[PDB]
């Protein structure tokens, strides 16, 4: 196996993917051998090469339809059998714990992908498998458990995801079961962190991105009485954050514009709820910058930055 | 091709199969539907007939809004040049739908508050500039404390009236009245500073806007300085929330109507289908059929005598 693994002619076949009776023999050759323990480990050297090939069968599979029976890969007995042995591969390995957090770390891009393959098929051989592999990565036992999670919200957003997979159920147990536990697992992990720590720790690296809780009212409430230390020093720290991003470094620009955005929406949830704060954004000067965000290019910029300047406007007059 | 689902009971299952045959329908047979677990009774598809009833709630709330009336009788079809246009002969994708409509329902609560909280005030503010300027001249005590000047719109010079009969009756001819016409009525009553909470009673039970000192800017050195520069966010404030607002309206009033019929015919399959128990025992035959798409035109173009030919 492990020759033949490094062995070109064999190899070359199963890269090609044009010709789905070959490369579907070949993987399920592979995938077989994987339910026995031992080849896992031989199989796991050489997981490189195969595994952009396994992921682009993914990929090619979303972009097509499903309402013909064409030669190509639909939702026919020939595609059936491609997707299943795909992702039946993957999970294979995954079994093992640490190739599994190692495999979310370099392939996360990739990864994300299976979400969407399971809204679009209505196939409980695609979908079930899809909802395991990303099921056993989130578990415990993987080491950097919280990692993967961490990955998987922030960037990638799979936590909403799930809360749509969970309404449509599909007739099979084990499925519902297996979403579920994600379910529970994705939204745990990262709301359970203290609210004034998470805050903190992104306002530090000026990386700020929302997340569950900075679009939710009651982590606000709490934190109010948290940043005052001379007149709400933290919440000024936002203010001159803000205000910097815009004049330095410019405004219109990709890394600058995700910063802004989110952090707008942070400002406007304290200021709703404490009537105190409208102060320290005179002092700071983040009234004048709030007025400058509105004229700005970027749709989601412009609305975060109406909806601040809306809520300082309903203190001001009463 | 294209799954097609039709029901019937079984009495006019040959009477079908012919008309069916006569327009291209092929690998016609007769099922029920047990054989495709996810596709008959049970939860699964009780759960997506409420998520059906969600996004009927959705889409009123917003064509309320947006002063655009719901189109009804419905287009799901596929004979039709609109059948093809606003229902897609494709697969439908509930979890999509849900999402699209989500985030639009979340701006419109937004944007709706948003525009009657702003506006309120700029109504209010431009109508207290005139008021504290007129009110500053009427001179030597505009930034004065130790007089007492009662600034206050009322509705008309009538109401006015009833409020003169009033102070008059009940505490004296301690007034000069004054009015200036507006566009509403500015009404000026002036008094001692110890006597105001009388005259503030009076006030409140003939529904006047008679306020000590009108507005909660005062700020700066003339009032009215920090008036007509608060003035000046809130016209422009409201303005960009009628451009959001006006953007969003005219990109998303097609997409509503296309998304209603795409949501329509969900109901529908799953009915077809059967999603509950009562389904069953009214119609007992559900049959299973291959369409191709090319072809999807000519079999919506006859909707059945008493059959469904509503398909994907």
């Amino acid at each position: 196996v492990e020759k033949l693994l490094k062995n070109n002619n064999l190899i070359n076949i199963l890269q090609n993917i044009e010709q789905m009776d070959t490369c579907y023999v070949c993987i399920r050759l592979l995938q077989e051998l994987a339910v026995i323990p031992e080849y896992r480990d031989v199989i796991w050297l050489h997981e490189k090469k195969f595994m952009p090939t396994l992921f682009k069968i993914l990929q090619r599979a979303t972009d097509s339809q499903l309402a013909t029976r064409i030669v190509a890969t639909n939702s026919n007995h020939l595609g059936i059998q491609l997707q299943y042995h795909s992702l039946l591969l993957i999970w294979l390995l995954t079994f093992n714990p640490v190739f599994a957090n190692e495999l979310v770390q370099k392939y996360l891009s990739d990864f994300l992908d299976l979400l969407k393959l399971v809204k679009i098929t209505i196939k409980e051989k695609v979908s079930r498998l899809c909802i395991s592999i990303i099921l056993q990565c989130c578990s415990t036992r993987v080491k950097q458990h919280k990692k993967v999670i961490k990955q998987l919200l922030l960037l990638g957003n799979a936590l909403p995801t799930v809360q749509s997979l969970s309404e449509r159920k599909y007739s099979d147990e084990e499925l519902r079961q297996d979403i579920s536990n994600l379910k529970e697992i994705l939204e745990n992990e990262y709301q359970e962190l203290t609210s004034f720590d998470e805050y903190v720790a992104e306002l530090d690296s000026k990386l700020l991105c929302w997340s569950p809780p900075h679009v939710d009212n009651g982590f606000w409430s709490d934190n109010i009485d948290e940043f005052k230390k001379d007149n709400y020093k933290i919440f000024r720290q936002l203010i001159e954050l803000l205000q910097a991003k815009v004049r330095n470094g410019d405004v219109n620009a990709k890394q600058e514009k995700i910063i802004i955005q989110v952090a707008l929406n942070d400002i406007t949830h304290v200021v709703e709820l404490l009537p105190e704060s409208i102060d320290v954004l005179d002092k700071t000067g983040g009234k004048a910058d709030i007025m400058e965000l509105l004229n700005h290019s970027d749709s989601r910029v412009k609305y975060e930055a109406l909806k601040a300047t809306q809520a300082i406007i309903g203190y001001t007059f009463k | 091709m294209a799954l097609v689902q039709f029901y019937i009971p079984q009495e006019i299952s040959r009477d079908s199969a012919y008309t069916l045959g006569q327009l291209g329908l092929v690998q016609f047979r007769d099922l029920n539907s047990k054989v495709r677990a996810f596709q008959r009774t049970f939860v699964n598809e009780i759960r997506r007939l409420d998520n059906v009833e969600r996004q009927y709630r959705y889409f009123y709330s917003l064509l309320k809004k947006h002063d655009i009336k719901l189109y009804e009788g419905d287009t799901d079809k596929y004979l039709d040049g609109s059948g093809e246009l606003y229902v897609p002969p494709s697969g439908s994708v509930i979890d999509d739908y849900v999402r699209n409509a989500s985030y639009l329902e979340e701006r419109l609560i937004q944007m709706e508050d948003a525009t009657d909280q702003i506006e309120v005030q700029k109504n209010d503010l431009e109508q207290y500039r005139f008021i504290l300027q007129s009110g500053d001249e009427f001179i030597a005590a505009a930034i004065g404390a130790s007089v007492n000047y009662v600034t206050g719109v009322i509705a008309r010079d009538k109401v006015a009236t009833l409020e003169q009969i009033l102070w008059r009756v009940l505490r004296g001819n301690l007034f000069f009245k004054t009015v200036e016409i507006e566009q509403n009525a500015f009404i000026v009553f002036s008094h001692g500073d110890l006597i105001i909470k009388r005259i503030r009673k009076i006030a409140e039970s003939l529904d006047a806007n008679l306020y000590d000192v009108d507005s909660s800017n005062e700020g700066r050195s003339q009032q009215l300085a920090k008036v007509n520069k608060n003035l000046s966010d809130l016209y422009t404030v409201l303005k960009t929330t009628s451009t959001t607002l006006e953007s969003e309206l005219y990109a998303i009033a097609k997409e509503l109507d296309s998304w209603f019929q795409d949501v329509t015919r969900e109901k529908a399959i799953f009915e077809i289908l059967n999603k509950s128990n009562y389904d069953t025992n009214r119609k007992i035959l559900i049959a299973e059929g291959w369409i191709p798409r090319d072809e999807l035109a000519t079999l919506q173009a006859r909707l059945g005598e008493m059959i469904a030919r509503l398909g994907i």
